[PDB]
């Protein structure tokens, strides 16, 4: 795991996205800290999203433990920072490198599964008052993620 | 195409397409399929942080000449 | 753009895409993806690539 | 006229190079971003692999090298 999770280390240091950033935490390059920004021109934009990453020692055969440490509102992903997304476990490619897992977080929070939520209450609201919803998430977003 | 686009493939190779300004995110993916063999309902693209729906154009999401496009595996919340 | 720039991306470009080490060796059949090494390769029933059933692996020689 | 490069990039992918020296101070960063892009240290949030850049630390205390790329992001203004 060691030395792939090197390799994508330095191919982020090279060119990272604009969407993100991630890298190792204190000593230890099995555990990271990222970055995910809000996407302009939604309800979670000018906010910065720290998330945890824990690769396990068969990386890249299993996946990443991706969660967030912001707090942010979405259906699916609940107020310890879980996140429900089947690329995290039954659909893991081990092509998927952490930058790219990271915008694939990104496009869900644009991209929610109201139908199969991990918060009901939230995606009721979705599906009901989008306005509602909006306003809600950008309030989590001045009060969490600024 | 008149324009150019790049798109930042799931290996990380940079490739580029030739599209119109409003071309639809299902042509792209019908372009990207050609040169890279990835079928259309396993392509997600995202420009911006967020991904682009098949039956919008480029224009729809003011992608214009010389943008990168991030191309990851199709993805649902639960 | 650099000569050393060019030099690693054909490098990479030939180098397994899940364990980033080994040079790539196997294609599968019938998605046609060459992109991993016969280290890599018994662990895999799906392309990593386009998720398509592997059906066969050929090892592949790029003469 | 620096002793490194260092890039940073935007959330619209537009990446500026900057002249800077291991010693310079995340405050300093703020200044010349302002100077090449018109941004005011007061709106800018600078982030590196993962972290939020405090101003009083060093580029070399962050691991910031000669061609790291780091991000600027502004506030919501
Ligand atoms: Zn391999
Ligand atoms: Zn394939």
């Amino acid at each position: 795991a060691l030395k792939r999770i090197h390799k994508e280390l330095n191919d982020l240091a090279r060119d990272p996205p604009a969407q993100c950033s991630a890298g190792p935490v204190g000593d230890d390059m099995f555990h990271w800290q990222a970055t995910i920004m809000g996407p302009n021109d939604s309800p979670y934009q000018g906010g910065v999203f720290f998330l945890t990453i824990h690769f396990p020692t068969d990386y890249p055969f299993k996946p990443p433990k991706v969660a967030f440490t912001t707090r942010i509102y979405h259906p699916n992903i609940n107020s310890n920072g879980s996140i429900k997304l089947d690329i995290l476990r039954s659909q893991w490619s081990p092509a998927l490198t952490i930058s790219k897992v990271l915008l694939s977080i990104c496009s869900l929070l644009c991209d929610p599964n109201p139908d199969d939520p991990l918060v009901p209450e939230i995606a009721r609201i979705y599906k009901t008052d989008r306005e509602k919803y909006n306003r809600i998430a950008r309030e989590w977003t001045q009060k969490y993620a600024m | 195409g008149s324009m150019q686009i790049f798109v930042k493939t799931l290996t990380g190779k940079t490739i580029t397409l030739e599209v119109e300004p409003s071309d639809t995110i299902e042509n792209v993916k019908a372009k990207i399929q050609d040169k890279e063999g990835i079928p259309p309902d396993q392509q997600r693209l995202i420009f911006a942080g967020k991904q682009l729906e098949d039956g919008r154009t480029l224009s729809d999401y003011n992608i214009q000449k010389e943008s990168t496009l991030h191309l990851v595996l199709r993805l649902r919340g639960g | 753009l650099s000569l050393e720039e060019q030099l690693r991306r054909l490098q990479e470009e030939r180098t397994c895409k899940v364990c980033m080490d080994k040079e790539v060796s196997v294609v599968f059949i019938p998605c046609g993806h060459l992109v991993v090494c016969q280290e890599c390769a018994p662990s895999l029933r799906k392309c990593p690539i386009c998720r398509g059933i592997i059906k066969g692996t050929v090892r592949t020689f790029l003469s």
